[PDB]
């Protein structure tokens, strides 16, 4: 079974240059995420070898997609779980401001409008932990049955918690794409970073863009 | 070795 | 309105190293494309420009999401629309296996497992076409409509052709990231091809990899 | 300019 309450209460349990702020936040927050993603039913019931596989494939979609619902109240910015704001003005002076824009228009913006709260948060984190393309799982199978346990039950708690809005299930799964391609850029960015030694990268941060 | 993420998964503490 | 009937006689009106092989099919098919997304309901009744930052922006995905599924039935391959197949085995020895490997693991296989249908699979595209995110859109709360529109109807054909399978419409959309992924890491691919000389790049192809 | 893709786009044909 995969109880919404179990998955809210995993997401209540874990509460200067921009970019070196941003990279310091994010190797904070990996430590976070372990713990996050061990009170996720049955992710710790995986293989070692598959919790590493997921946490790899998915850490910086979901830390983005933390970061992002973290900062539906700040205008045009983001708060970092270190307690820093960081604001578009920041991010473009730095060099990184398209990416910056793209954060705050295609998911900060959409989780405000739609008022995503934290159950769905954390629907969505479980969905993109448990990835069953994430490539060398030992069972994919398994992980494509968890993650279906977890879209049934998001769906039925949008069902049951907003029953005005046919359409607010699709809504939050059609913010997936747009968090892919922003991980995708974001660790772009973070490889040119550790390639072009511009800022101090932490020993967690370091290990996730590691070679397999 | 992803050495930090398997002793962080590993321990029950 | 949007009706899934139309979105599907769009699909039906629209049916050596192999790189440049799929090169020489990706503009021939643009130039499909174009009639493709002309026959999908409100396409054309958006600004001019609006239809070129559409199209440009989802080009990819949506040829991509055709190759996959006209490849349902090809054992490890892919069917392109110039009627050649491409294997795994060709696709590995031209350097691009791993790319190829997801697009069989991901897509294809995925299509063939749930058995996508051809409704389905136009109803995705156009929901991949009406991108309310590609930048620079006139406005993109009319592109949100008509992408809403589409899902609306899309989970209302899976609920009446489907009623058997409750998450077969979540099952549909979660393509959609690993489609966002495939679609970068091809794009990647052929700006490398464009900028190394590898490959003969045919007029519409090269256009598309022009800048905005 | 997008060339191809205005004049794909334009022609009613
Ligand atoms: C947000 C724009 C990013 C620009 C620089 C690229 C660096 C990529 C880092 C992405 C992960 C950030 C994690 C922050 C964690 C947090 O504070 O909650
Ligand atoms: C499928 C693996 C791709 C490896 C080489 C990268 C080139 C990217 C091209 C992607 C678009 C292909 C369009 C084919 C059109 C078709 O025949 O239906
Ligand atoms: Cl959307
Ligand atoms: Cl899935």
């Amino acid at each position: 079974e995969m109880p919404v309450d179990r998955i809210l209460e995993a997401e209540l349990a874990v509460e200067n240059d921009p970019v070196t702020n941003i990279c310091q936040a994010a190797d904070k927050q990996l430590f976070t995420l372990v713990e996050w993603a061990k009170r996720i039913p049955h992710f710790s019931s995986l293989p070692l070898d598959d919790q590493v596989i997921l946490l790899r494939a998915g850490w910086n979609e979901l830390l983005i997609a933390s970061f992002s619902h973290r900062s539906i109240d700040v205008r045009d910015g983001i708060l970092l779980a270190t307690g820093l704001h960081v604001h578009r003005n920041s991010a473009h002076s730095a060099g990184v401001g398209a990416i910056f824009d793209r954060v705050l228009t295609e998911l900060v913006s959409k989780m405000r409008d739609m008022r995503m709260d934290k159950t769905e948060l954390g629907c969505l984190r479980a969905i993109i932990l448990f990835n069953p393309d994430a490539k060398g799982l030992s069972n994919p199978s398994e992980v494509e049955v968890l993650r279906e346990k977890v879209y049934a039950s998001l769906e039925t708690y949008c069902k049951q918690k907003y029953p005005e809005q046919q359409g607010r299930f699709a809504k939050l799964l059609l913010r997936l794409p747009a968090l892919r391609s922003i991980g995708l850029k974001c660790l772009e960015h973070l490889f040119f970073f550790k390639l072009i030694g511009d800022t101090p990268i932490d020993t967690f941060l370091m290990e996730m863009l590691e070679a397999p | 070795k992803h050495k930090i993420l398997h002793r962080l998964l590993q321990d029950s503490s």
